[PDB]
């Protein structure tokens, strides 16, 4: 097996793109051209993750008492009060939506990011061996398109609750008017509070990205070049660190979410 | 990196687990915390009517 | 020099001319020389320690207090104890049994 | 060919001179926010409201700069 | 080939260095407000009508740059 | 050579200047929480979920440069 | 490089994340839900002396 | 004639110093400012007065880099 | 050929600056410290706790251009 | 021949950022040691032990970039 670390670090980095037209499952010595090569690993992941999310709290939210819970239902109780607590500071209206979203992007998010800690050959090597598949690689959340069709999904509700909070009228009045107020200078308003606005939600969607792409790197990084007796000193502390880190990523895209829909209508 | 149809396909899963999260996972859990929540408050009443 | 007073509510404890102090500030020890700007602060529990004209030495223990400093003078503002215990509070806690009793 | 391969270069000034203003821009801004949160705790929502009042003013030239960067990037190289 | 390549890079330049100049001056005038802020709670709506005259002039001159970079890469190419 | 090269110059100074910025700018904002903690003791889960709220602002911008410089490097290069 | 030797470095790694995460942060986690069902009890108790 | 396409970049680096001499400096001398109107705001009609007193001060130099600069780009390439 | 020279600048580049964000940031950081656990001496223990949640932020982003330089000198060049 | 040249140029940008990086990060946090024990003098042994543990961390990054500079100098020359 010809693998140099240049090329095993590349290997790595490719995901299972295939097109609607061939139905192919692509491989990573020729990369093919259309937009329409679906990232077959992080459908699958993101639902699977997704699905034993909605399988764990109904198997709970089916059955929960007001005893003394057991012991694998306060756990459940415990994410929600704490999603609740945390909603509850920062959103006052009476939207029955934001709850439930604030939810499933923390859980869902954190189980995301959670793949990362995994050993890096583990799933991949599965898959081209037993299966066959031509790549893999299982962390759905160090790829841009899932987070951007998050943060623009959170985007179409920050559009939604502005119009439908204070209307076209008043949302035209706070784009164009803020923040130098006189409409002298409202065509350079224009472009600040609309590109402010975008701002919000891209910065979500690649901070989850930034993090979680150089941090599934640094493993392919540490595996690739160092020697097996040495590993463990350089990956040890970092999955540590990255315990961290996919904890406040899920954390911060649940509250900006929040604040973000809370300071649109509000 | 590369944008891809995967951006709607996310989409698609992400709304789904919203609606059965919203309708099924939340509502009964939270009408089963209020309802221990409330009974506290019920306690407590009851307390400050023995003494009277 | 300039001129210091240690006083209390009671009594005047210290009066004279003074060439330098040394006295235990809020947030730290601390030196008072002539013409030092303006200063406010709580003093500790411990010594003041004094040098009179002629440099001659003084110390008094002090329970507490506020120091102030202004262009010739000196005033420490003593009182008797911490009274941050506020275990005086119990002391009216009879003042009501003993008047229903 | 270089004419594109330098373009490259010109993104990483541009956005990368816009991520120190940024972030050392809310830094010292959220600094202020976190002191006067611990002075006047009580006060907090109030204060956080202004913070995001005034980091959105301090973002929007950073972020045309990093949407000007990536826009070099992505559509003319 | 360079030619077009180096206005690009002037551009970068252009709006690398206005954007340091809007966060960070910014950054420090609404650290300020945020203070006063804290100390006077119930007259944040004086020193906010004040704050937006103040940062009304200094992003005034970086917005001018910005308005040249966006005109060196889309008008003159 | 002028391929190759320069695109990695392009993500040195990408993620570079975001190891500036987004070092810099936490910590600012550190000092104040751990000032704060000082002040009131009591406080710092409430302040260090403020903390939470304005570290994720300010690390957000640079994040979008680590990213992009490892897109450059493993991506383009 | 040799493929075989990455995955042994791995699982050497793994097994001492693994011990690390088994003594300093699962221990928190089963003090904090078993530390919100002596709340309850506690509640729960409070509620017999009001029914006493 | 290449002539043309440095001085483009000659206009880009006094504009890009000139708004961050202009942005910072109005920062800073703004900032205090603000503060003197949350210690004193019945005085604040009067230090307006001397804040753009000083504030054409500040901007002597760089509306003059802003002046040549932009003749540079225009009148000169 | 030549190329490889600039593969080592570009690490250079990248190294150097996150270790001048890496270490005053730490500085800045671990001074606050100091200057509390002078106050307090008793919560050592506990300011001591909070500056490592703080300071792993810090370094964070200051770490992964130190392992890219690692990654361009020796594996790439 | 420039595969021997640049590498000097290389080494001195990484320990002339190494040394800007660690003397201005151990002065900020050595100054602040220096306050306290003039404030609390019986405290000195204590706050000298926590300033050589935080002291420590400043010094992590800026011993990489020092070591390879030395080793980019006489190793690869």
């Amino acid at each position: 097996e010809n693998m140099t670390p240049q090329d095993y670090i590349g290997h790595h980095l490719n995901n299972l793109q295939l097109d609607l037209r061939t139905f192919s499952l692509v491989d990573p010595q020729n990369p093919p051209a259309t937009f329409w090569t679906i990232n077959i690993d992080s459908m699958f992941f993101s639902v699977v993750l997704g699905l034993l999310f909605l399988v764990l709290f109904r198997s709970v939210a089916k059955k929960a008492t007001s005893g003394v819970p057991g012991k694998f239902q306060t756990a459940i109780e415990l994410v929600i009060g704490f999603v609740n607590g945390s909603v509850k500071d920062m959103y006052h209206g009476k939207s029955k939506l934001i709850a439930p979203l604030a939810l499933t992007i923390f859980v869902w998010v954190f189980l995301m990011n959670l793949m990362d800690l995994l050993p890096i050959d583990l799933l991949p090597y599965i898959a081209e061996h037993v299966l066959g598949l031509p790549a893999l690689r299982v962390v759905p959340s160090a790829d841009v398109n899932v987070t951007l069709s998050m943060a623009l999904g959170v985007f179409i509700l920050i559009l939604f609750y502005s119009i439908k909070m204070k209307g076209i009228g008043g949302f035209t009045k706070e784009l164009t008017l803020q923040p130098f107020n006189h409409w002298a200078f409202i065509p350079v308003n224009l472009i600040l509070e609309g590109v402010s606005l975008l701002s919000k939600p891209v910065s979500l969607g690649l901070r989850l990205f930034g993090n979680m792409y150089a941090g599934e790197l640094i493993f392919i990084l540490i595996a690739g070049l160092l020697p097996w007796w040495s590993q463990w000193i350089l990956n040890v502390p970092w999955a540590i660190f990255h315990i961290l880190i996919i904890t406040l990523q899920a954390f911060i895209f649940m509250v900006l979410t929040i604040v973000y829909l809370s300071m649109a209508s509000e | 990196m590369n944008l891809n149809a995967t951006i709607l396909g996310q989409a698609i899963a992400f709304v789904l687990f919203v609606l059965f999260c919203m309708k099924y996972v939340w509502p009964p859990l939270m009408a089963a915390i209020e309802k221990r929540q409330k009974e506290i408050a019920d306690g407590l009443a009851s307390a400050e009517r023995a003494h009277k | 020099t300039y001129h210091l007073d240690v006083v209390s509510a009671e009594q005047q404890m210290f009066s004279g001319l003074v060439e330098k102090i040394q006295v235990t500030g809020s947030e730290g020890e601390l030196g008072i020389y002539p013409g030092h700007a303006p200063l406010l602060t709580a003093i500790k529990p411990g010594m003041i320690r004094i040098v009179k004209q002629h440099g001659h030495e003084e110390f008094i223990y002090l329970s507490g207090g506020i120091l102030e400093v202004q262009p010739g003078n000196v005033t420490v503002l003593a009182d008797t104890a911490i009274r941050g215990q506020d275990l005086d509070e119990a002391r009216a806690m009879e003042a009501k049994r003993k008047a229903e009793e | 060919n270089l004419n594109m391969d330098l373009l490259y270069m010109a993104a990483a000034v541009m956005m990368g001179l816009a991520a120190i203003g940024a972030a050392i821009g809310i830094g010292i801004l959220g600094g202020k926010f976190l002191e006067g949160a611990a002075r006047q705790p009580d006060l907090i929502p109030l204060l956080r409201t202004q913070f995001f009042i005034v980091m959105g003013l301090v973002d929007a030239i950073p972020m045309i700069a990093v949407g000007l960067g990536l826009y070099v990037m992505f559509a003319v190289a």
